[PDB]
């Protein structure tokens, strides 16, 4: 419950922070230069947590990742490429992981904290990034140890 | 290299069968392997297929039979072939799971070469079957050819057909050839040549001209037809597609042979003079030759014929082009066909003047030149008759005895067919609709940006005042965007908080419950609203996907789903009217709302009465209920109050739809007349009956399919000509408007049939919406208020495994709502698209039939999730038979389990919000719009059908799918992967009883005897209704009381024409 | 840590999820009080749930993952491998009946679907049959997973649940319902303290009876059992 309370508060901050800077850019587009807005904005940069600020910061980079046809990620000294697209008979590109199209940074952060993509905290949509390709365990148990063993050897041949 | 010999095939679908999807992909593999294929199309009797194969002298016959009655059908064919010198012709068949293993062994034992099961297709492969099929027919037929002309001259048409195969292959003796030409010279019979540009209408016009000859001379003329089509030299074989257009050649005095050019260039067979000479010696009264698509500087037909007829369309570019056309310099007659097209009048004046110039007849009027304006697509076209009258006078002078004609010897050169379905001004209607939708979305983006900024400003304004520093400079920019926002958009955001309070409580104030509580004690809201803070997202959502029951009705056209009346509506039909009436009571048992769905047998689907001939008899009562008279229709719905508000009947019928509808209406009326006679113990007076009859028409609830645009494209149940069916379909809607029939749906604009033919979800949705909009444009140009026919429009779709199917319904609703509002300016009732979804039958297979329930469950789920209006569920024995009593319950249980047991289903908009759903919705929508644009640049739906665009695209996608199903790239569990280590018994089938067949026959003859006096009189009145161009359906309301289905259909044939197949 | 038996005994999805997570956390507290480090036994902890027809089952997995991840991070300060709750889902056997056994494949399909949608780690599918697990009956069950994973179109997306207004609202509701149940067990002396009174047993028994009641009541429709029954038997 404490975690969710934080999500609400940090969202309100992230939302307001965006709303201010948004209004600041619109005033400068009309001519009026009121830095009074910027003061309230920079005030909420500190109000936002360290973790939350990095979440919104990585959001555009996150979008570019799940946008392409592949997912490039370098582990150790090499890399692990993964396909994001499966194409239908109609020729429609079905993305493995579909990202939201929110404009409000309040909703973006709220979503990133409550239901991040599969493979990211709090792992709501799954503990792994993408599902494994290709697992069916072989259950057997009856009679004495000899019969159960033979069934094991037969199935697992 | 292809086959060793010139291998020819005759391909067709069985009698009263529309399933061409199978046979079409076979003639494609046949042609590619180097075989000449004489494709006859769908709905072919034995007497048709056999006569064709005998005149073409083929080695093989390929037939598809999916309607059942295949055992009787193939037996008849085998018998008829042997009887008439065709024993050496091999017959191949296929019908998927319909033809059970036992019947295959039986038929193959009877004489049939091979019948392929779905299991054969998997093991052998698509190409494997055709390879096996082609290698069997790889035989030289020149050994059966006559050595002397004795047989041919005598009048033997089979000997003639074989002599031609000898002459064409050049295996005929030189002394025999010269002897043939010698007698052909002394024969002195006229030879008419018909040439012209590709697809102009050479075949269609040829057929019509022959029909004129038959009607005028009482079938006293013996006509020989030699049609030539171009041959693809790459494969080796060709697609001789001229015979398929011929409907008037079915007569002993008519003979037709299809030749391939067998050269990549020449528009005439290398042995054409030999073939013509052979017909002349066979004592024919007239020989007609159709060439292939020739260029402007092509005229190879001229030296081989006695008279030449150049056929062209009004579209030839500039008027200067006519000076480049060599054929205009030799042609004795010029037929400007497709005179219904734009610019036909001006086209005639250019061609006429050009012919006058080429003949240097300056002392003659341009209008007196042998240039005719014809419309072969139009039944009994006066233009064609004018051309015919001209050809007769010319053939008369060239030594051809003919009796004084019985046809209207009219004057003029131009057709007066002033009928138009869609005016050329509205030709690009589909493109306009695409723009309308895209324009709507552009507005959503802009208005959102405004609403967002407006909020952002006032938000910052309140935050500044909370710190002290007040700046009214922000407020100025905010108030600036209050005006920027539209009137409608501003009210949407204004009602949003009030909207939230509505769907928040336990009830919706009439009061409706919003909450269903689980066993865990969790409150599941019927409609779940978003929790967005950004007013940009709120407005964006309110405009693109509002709650169910609000524009654009993306999540449904109604606020909440019906309380008692579930969307369930199970298709039913087997045997006679009595047995189906039992099945209705079986399906609708335990349900306060009786939602029936009627299936008709192949015989009724094609407007025919049941008969003793094995062609028809074996199909009676199979694949659906056999309905032939009004008395049958009454029995069918006995015990069902059709005028009851909680009772709706869905009849699936297309070609004879107006006739069947009249029977249903008469049934519903007679029910209330009987109900009155019982509640008052007396017949109603003339005034009382009039009040009852009128009331029935208004409150009767049900749906008739009747979508003819999809018949040409998909289902092929069109019996009359396409134009005539559309004419009568309009008559129905006009009748409905006059009598305020506001609860019955005049047409179920479908795409299921299009989909099952092979079309992917995008094609299905796009074509269907296109067809729907076509009817709209047709009715609008016909003089009906948009709010008068739009609420009567019903839709029908398919749900398969493809991802797009999950959002098919919601896309269809939005595209409709937006266009109906912005483009056509219709009211709310019109913007609401109601549709029926039936699970994909082609997605179910014969192998491992238990797996089909899994697929049918998943398909049924996304249908209900997407808030469909009506749902049908397929049985597990879908590939093999009509649902058994036990089989229909498993299908019916799928809906019952989801609707009652399934937890997620307790929410009515579970799709909404999903990132996948919204993205898919946007993608599919745009894909549909792009397809609209493709159809629009082909002249609209009608213009595209003229080229066979839809049929071409469907058949292509069907092939692409099928190439992959057998391949393995597209996994199908239990078919191409995860097979059974066993390979598997005898399943129960739904065939019709012998007693039931004899019952229908005896009922028919009894009905006929009852109204024997008024029969001829009523039918005559019906034809006069077409001639005088009155309302056809209005007469049908009386006609079905004294006439049978077949009587009416065949009567209309004499005045409405027959459908011309379109490959 | 299993909860299959708890649900099968009669516990509704909320009780099942709550009791199981409670039992899991009990093992954690038990191992910690032995002086052990959290990152040494938490990645070894596996879970085991049931999927029925109830709406809550659709979001059971995602709720279990979030409650675990948040607590393992904030409360116990464990690493990433520990915050990841991996679980096996087996379709509800109670939900399948002896009457009209062909209907069970329909139910087992729907249950298998939401399991895969919610990105489960392991799935078992129940046969249509009472009788011994015939090699034919096991193939129909095994085909359900094969059809969804390979043929079903929506399944080609790995997070189709995300975004859904219904899913997110249900996720929040179920989560809080679980937390409230934690508090009820906590005021009974923890899981061990509650077992001492037979709280869990009592509550499961209470819910099993309530279900078996509404089933007989005709209030809770079961196709082929209390409604749409076989006209032959
Ligand atoms: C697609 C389809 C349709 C489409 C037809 C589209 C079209 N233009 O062809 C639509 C939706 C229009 C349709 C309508 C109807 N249909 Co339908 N349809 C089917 C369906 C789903 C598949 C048939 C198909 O085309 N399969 C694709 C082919 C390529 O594959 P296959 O059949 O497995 O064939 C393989 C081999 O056998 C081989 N083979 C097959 N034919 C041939 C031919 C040759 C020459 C060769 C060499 C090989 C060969 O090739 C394939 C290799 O894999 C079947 C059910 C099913 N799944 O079997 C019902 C089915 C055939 N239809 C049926 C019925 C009853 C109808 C209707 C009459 C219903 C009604 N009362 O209105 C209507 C009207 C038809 C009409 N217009 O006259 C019933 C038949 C019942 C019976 N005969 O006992 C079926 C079995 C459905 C059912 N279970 O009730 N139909
Ligand atoms: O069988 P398994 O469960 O033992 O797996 C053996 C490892 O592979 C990882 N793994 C499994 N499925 C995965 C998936 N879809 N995406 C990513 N990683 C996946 C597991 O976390 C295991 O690694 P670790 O020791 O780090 O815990
Ligand atoms: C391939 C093959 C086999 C050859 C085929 O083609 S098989 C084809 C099988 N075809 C079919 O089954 C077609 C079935 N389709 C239909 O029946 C047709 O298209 C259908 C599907 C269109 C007919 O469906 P309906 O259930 O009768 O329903 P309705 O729309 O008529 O409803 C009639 C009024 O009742 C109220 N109402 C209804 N639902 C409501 C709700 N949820 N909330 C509130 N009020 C609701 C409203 O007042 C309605 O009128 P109005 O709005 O003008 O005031
Ligand atoms: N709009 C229109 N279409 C026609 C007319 N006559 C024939 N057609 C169509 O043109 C197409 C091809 O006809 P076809 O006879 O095969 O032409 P051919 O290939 O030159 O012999 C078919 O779709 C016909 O329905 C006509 O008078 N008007
Ligand atoms: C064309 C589609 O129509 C359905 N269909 C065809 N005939 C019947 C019938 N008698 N009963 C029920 N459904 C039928 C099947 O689902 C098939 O796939
Ligand atoms: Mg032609
Ligand atoms: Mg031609």
């Amino acid at each position: 419950r404490a975690y969710h309370r934080r999500v609400v508060a940090q969202s309100k901050l992230a939302r307001e922070r965006q709303q201010l800077r948004a209004a600041h850019d619109m005033l400068q587009g009309a001519g009026h230069e009121s830095a009074a807005l910027e003061t309230l904005a920079s005030e909420r940069d500190v109000s936002l947590g360290a973790v939350e600020r990095k979440l919104l910061a990585m959001w555009p980079q996150m979008q570019q990742a799940y946008s392409g046809d592949e997912y490039v990620v370098k582990i150790r000294d090499k890399e692990i490429r993964t396909g994001l697209i499966s194409t239908t008979l109609s020729g429609t590109k079905i993305r493995k992981v579909v990202l939201p199209r929110f404009e409000d940074e309040g909703e973006i952060l709220k979503w990133l904290m409550r239901e991040n993509v599969p493979g990211s905290f709090p792992y709501t949509a799954g503990v792994f990034a993408f599902k494994r390709e290709g697992p069916t365990r072989m259950f057997a148990g009856e009679g004495d140890a000899f019969r159960t063993n033979r069934r094991f050897k037969l199935v697992s041949e | 290299r292809g086959p060793a010999n010139k291998v020819r095939f005759v391909t067709a679908a069985s009698l009263f069968d529309g399933h061409d999807a199978s046979i079409n992909i076979m003639r494609r593999i046949l042609q590619s392997q180097g075989c000449e294929v004489i494709h006859l199309g769908h709905n072919r009797s034995v007497q048709e297929v056999v006569t064709a194969a005998l005149q073409e002298d083929v080695q093989g016959i390929a037939i598809s039979s999916y309607q059942g009655g295949h055992v009787e059908y193939f037996k008849y064919m085998i018998d008829l072939l042997r009887e008439h010198g065709g024993e050496h012709i091999q017959v191949f068949g296929g019908g998927g799971g319909v033809i059970v293993p036992d019947e295959i062994r039986e038929l193959q034992a009877y004489g049939v070469a091979r019948i392929y099961s779905p299991e054969d297709g998997q093991r052998m492969g698509l190409a494997g079957m055709i390879t096996d099929m082609a290698q069997r027919c790889d035989i030289d037929l020149t050994r059966y050819a006559p050595t002397t002309l004795d047989t041919v001259v005598a009048g033997d048409r089979r000997a003639l057909a074989q002599l031609i195969t000898a002459l064409e292959n050049g295996k005929a003796d030189p002394e025999l050839v010269s002897a043939l030409h010698a007698q052909a010279k002394a024969a002195a019979v006229p030879v008419l040549g018909i040439t012209g540009t590709g697809g102009a209408g050479k075949s269609s016009l040829t057929d019509e001209l022959i029909r004129r000859f038959r009607l005028d001379q009482d079938d006293a003329l013996s006509i020989a037809v030699i049609s030539i089509d171009p041959s693809r030299r790459k494969s080796g074989g060709a697609l001789l597609g001229d015979r398929i257009r011929m409907n008037a050649i079915n007569h002993p005095n008519i003979f037709m042979r299809s030749l391939a050019t067998r050269e990549a260039g020449s528009e005439i067979s290398q042995a054409l003079p030999d073939v013509i000479a052979a017909c002349k010696a066979a004592r024919f009264d007239l020989v007609i030759v159709e060439t292939s698509g020739i260029g402007q500087g092509d005229a190879a037909i001229v030296p081989h014929v006695d008279l030449s007829l150049y056929v062209m369309t009004p579209e030839f570019g500039a008027a200067s082009q006519l000076e480049k056309i060599d054929m205009l310099d030799f042609a004795d007659f010029v037929a400007i066909n497709k005179f219904d097209r734009k610019g036909a009048q001006d086209a005639w004046r250019d061609v006429a003047k050009q012919v006058q110039r080429n003949r240097e007849q300056w002392h003659s009027r341009a209008e007196d030149m042998p240039v005719y304006g014809t419309q072969a697509s139009r039944f009994n076209d006066d233009g064609v008759t004018m051309l015919y009258q001209g050809l007769v006078g010319a053939l008369g002078a060239r030594g051809m005895s003919l009796k004084p004609g019985t046809l209207p010897n009219l004057e003029g050169r131009i057709s007066t067919g002033q009928n138009v379905i869609v005016p050329p001004a509205r030709s690009r209607y589909l493109a306009e609709l695409a723009d309308t939708v895209r324009a709507y979305h552009r507005r959503v983006v802009a208005q959102s940006k405004l609403a967002r900024e407006r909020q952002q400003l006032r938000a910052a304004h309140d935050m500044l005042q909370g710190a002290g520093h007040e700046s009214a400079a922000l407020e100025t920019l905010a108030s600036e965007r209050d005006v920027s926002l539209g009137a409608v958009e501003r009210k949407l955001l204004a009602m949003w908080p009030q909207m939230q309070q509505a769907y928040s409580g336990d009830e919706y104030v009439i009061r409706t419950g919003l909450i269903s509580t689980t066993l865990s004690g969790t409150k599941i809201r019927k409609v779940v609203l978003p929790r967005f803070e950004d007013e940009g997202e709120i407005l964006k959502w309110l405009m693109r996907e509002n709650v169910p029951g609000s524009f654009p009705y993306t999540a449904g056209v109604f606020a909440f789903k019906r309380e008692g009346e579930d969307p369930t509506r199970m298709f039913a039909g087997e045997g006679d009217a009595f047995r189906t009436n039992r099945r209705f009571k079986l399906v609708s048992e335990g349900m306060e709302a009786k939602r029936l769905s009627t299936a008709f047998d192949s015989v009724t689907l094609y407007g025919e009465d049941p008969h003793e001939r094995p062609d028809i008899y074996g199909k009676v009562g199979n694949s659906g209920v056999s309905i032939a008279t009004l008395e049958d229709m009454k029995v069918l719905y006995d015990g069902f109050d059709l005028t009851n508000p909680s009772t709706s009947v869905s009849m699936t019928i297309n070609g004879p739809a107006p006739t069947i509808l009249a029977m249903f209406m008469n049934t519903a009326i007679d029910q209330q007349i009987d109900r009155f006679r019982a509640d008052n113990g007396r017949d109603p007076t003339a005034d009382e009956e009039a009040k009852i009859r009128a009331w029935v028409l208004q409150n009767v609830r049900g749906t008739v399919q009747a979508d003819i645009l999809k018949e040409d494209q998909g289902q092929n149940t069109c019996i009359f000509s396409t134009e005539f069916s559309l004419k009568v379909m309009g008559d129905i809607q006009e009748y409905f408007v006059h009598h305020q029939v506001r609860n019955f749906y005049s047409v179920s604009i479908s795409g299921y049939h299009i989909a099952e033919a092979g079309a992917n979800p995008i094609s299905q949705l796009a074509f269907t919406l296109a067809n729907g909009f076509t009817y709209v444009e047709a009715y609008l140009a016909r003089g009906m208020h948009i709010d008068d026919f739009a609420p009567n429009l019903s839709f029908f779709f398919s749900n398969g495994m493809d991802p797009e199917y999950s959002v098919l319904g919601r896309v269809a609703r939005r595209i409709w709502a937006v266009t109906m509002r912005d483009k056509y300016g219709a009211n709310d009732r019109s913007q609401k698209l109601k549709y029926h979804i039936q699970t994909s039958g082609r997605s179910l297979h014969a192998q491992e039939i238990d797996f089909n329930d899994i697929r049918t469950t998943l398909q049924a789920l996304i249908a209900i999730y997407d808030n469909c209006n009506s749902l049908h569920t397929n049985a597990y024995d879908e590939a093999i038979t009509t649902p058994t009593a036990e089989s229909v319950r498993r299908a019916l249980a799928i809906q019952l389990i989801i609707n009652r047991e399934w937890g997620v289903a307790k929410c009515e908009n579970p799709n909404q919000g999903s990132f996948l759903i919204e993205e898919l919705t946007d993608l599919v929508e745009e894909a549909v719009l792009q397809e609209f644009e493709r159809i629009a640049e082909r002249g609209g739906v009608l213009g595209a059908m003229e080229t066979g665009y839809q049929r071409g695209k469907i058949q292509e996608e069907s092939l692409y799918y099928e190439q992959l199903k057998h391949d393995g790239t597209l996994p199908i569990i239990g078919v191409n992967t995860f097979r059974n280590p066993n390979g598997d018994q005898t399943l129960e089938l739904a065939r019709s009883s012998e007693d039931e067949k004899q019952s229908q026959l005896h009922r028919l003859t009894e009905f006929h005897g009852a109204h024997q006096a008024d029969a001829e009189a009523m039918l005559a009145r019906l034809r006069q209704a077409v001639i005088d161009n009155r309302n056809v359906f209005a007469v049908l309301m009386d006609a079905v009381r004294v006439c049978s289905l077949g009587q009416i259909t065949h009567a209309l044939f004499e005045v409405g024409g027959q459908y011309r197949r379109n490959m």
